Protein backbone atom coordinates (compact mmCIF):
# COMPACT_ATOMS: atom_id res chain seq x y z
CA UNK A 1 0.00 0.00 0.00
CA UNK A 2 2.96 2.38 0.41
CA UNK A 3 6.18 3.30 -1.40
CA UNK A 4 9.79 3.02 -0.21
CA UNK A 5 10.00 6.05 2.12
CA UNK A 6 6.78 5.86 4.13
CA UNK A 7 6.84 2.07 3.92
CA UNK A 8 10.25 2.21 5.62
CA UNK A 9 8.90 4.58 8.27
CA UNK A 10 5.97 2.29 9.10
CA UNK A 11 8.19 -0.81 9.03
CA UNK A 12 10.57 0.93 11.43
CA UNK A 13 7.66 1.56 13.79
CA UNK A 14 6.68 -2.11 13.59
CA UNK A 15 10.29 -3.22 14.09
CA UNK A 16 10.61 -1.09 17.21
CA UNK A 17 7.37 -2.47 18.64
CA UNK A 18 8.24 -6.10 17.99
CA UNK A 19 11.79 -5.68 19.28
CA UNK A 20 10.38 -4.20 22.49
CA UNK A 21 8.01 -7.16 22.77
CA UNK A 22 10.88 -9.62 22.34
CA UNK A 23 13.01 -7.84 24.93
CA UNK A 24 10.15 -7.85 27.43
CA UNK A 25 9.58 -11.56 26.86
CA UNK A 26 13.27 -12.37 27.27
CA UNK A 27 13.54 -10.36 30.50
CA UNK A 28 10.47 -12.11 31.91
CA UNK A 29 11.99 -15.46 30.93
CA UNK A 30 15.28 -14.57 32.63
CA UNK A 31 13.52 -13.68 35.89
CA UNK A 32 11.37 -16.82 35.74
CA UNK A 33 14.51 -18.87 35.08
CA UNK A 34 16.13 -17.35 38.16
CA UNK A 35 13.10 -18.39 40.22
CA UNK A 36 13.14 -21.90 38.75
CA UNK A 37 16.87 -22.24 39.39
CA UNK A 38 16.36 -21.28 43.03
CA UNK A 39 13.61 -23.90 43.27
CA UNK A 40 15.81 -26.51 41.58
CA UNK A 41 18.72 -25.83 43.92
CA UNK A 42 16.34 -26.22 46.85
CA UNK A 43 15.07 -29.49 45.36
CA UNK A 44 18.61 -30.82 44.89
CA UNK A 45 19.46 -29.93 48.49
CA UNK A 46 16.28 -31.63 49.69
CA UNK A 47 17.11 -34.76 47.70
CA UNK A 48 20.65 -34.90 49.07
CA UNK A 49 19.69 -34.23 52.69
CA UNK B 1 20.70 18.77 -17.88
CA UNK B 2 17.57 20.86 -18.51
CA UNK B 3 14.01 19.87 -17.57
CA UNK B 4 10.52 21.29 -17.16
CA UNK B 5 10.23 24.18 -14.73
CA UNK B 6 7.35 22.59 -12.82
CA UNK B 7 9.08 19.17 -12.64
CA UNK B 8 12.16 20.46 -10.79
CA UNK B 9 10.73 19.30 -7.46
CA UNK B 10 10.24 15.85 -9.02
CA UNK B 11 14.03 15.49 -8.93
CA UNK B 12 14.06 15.22 -5.14
CA UNK B 13 15.37 11.92 -3.72
CA UNK B 14 12.85 9.15 -3.19
CA UNK B 15 10.21 10.85 -5.34
CA UNK B 16 7.72 9.57 -7.90
CA UNK B 17 6.97 10.88 -11.36
CA UNK B 18 7.69 10.48 -15.03
CA UNK B 19 11.15 12.08 -14.95
CA UNK B 20 12.29 10.32 -11.78
CA UNK B 21 10.91 6.94 -12.81
CA UNK B 22 12.20 7.00 -16.40
CA UNK B 23 15.17 9.23 -17.20
CA UNK B 24 16.90 10.29 -13.95
CA UNK B 25 16.39 8.57 -10.59
CA UNK B 26 18.13 9.61 -7.38
CA UNK B 27 18.80 7.15 -4.53
CA UNK B 28 16.72 7.29 -1.37
CA UNK B 29 19.84 8.02 0.71
CA UNK B 30 21.23 10.59 -1.73
CA UNK B 31 23.89 12.79 -0.12
CA UNK B 32 24.47 16.05 -1.97
CA UNK B 33 22.94 19.26 -3.25
CA UNK B 34 20.54 20.01 -6.10
CA UNK B 35 20.80 23.40 -7.83
CA UNK B 36 18.24 24.55 -10.38
CA UNK B 37 17.43 27.85 -12.01
CA UNK B 38 15.28 29.15 -14.84
CA UNK B 39 17.09 29.45 -18.17
CA UNK B 40 14.16 30.59 -20.30
CA UNK B 41 15.94 33.47 -22.06
CA UNK B 42 19.00 31.29 -22.76
CA UNK B 43 17.37 27.98 -23.77
CA UNK B 44 13.83 28.68 -25.00
CA UNK B 45 13.74 29.87 -28.61
CA UNK B 46 11.23 32.32 -30.04
CA UNK B 47 10.34 29.76 -32.71
CA UNK B 48 10.22 26.93 -30.17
Amino acid sequence: RLDPPEAEVQIDRLITGRLQSLQTYVTQQLIRAAEIRASANLAATKMSE
Amino acid sequence: FVIRGDEVRQIAPGQTGKIADYNYKLPDDFTGCVIAWNSNNLDSKVGG
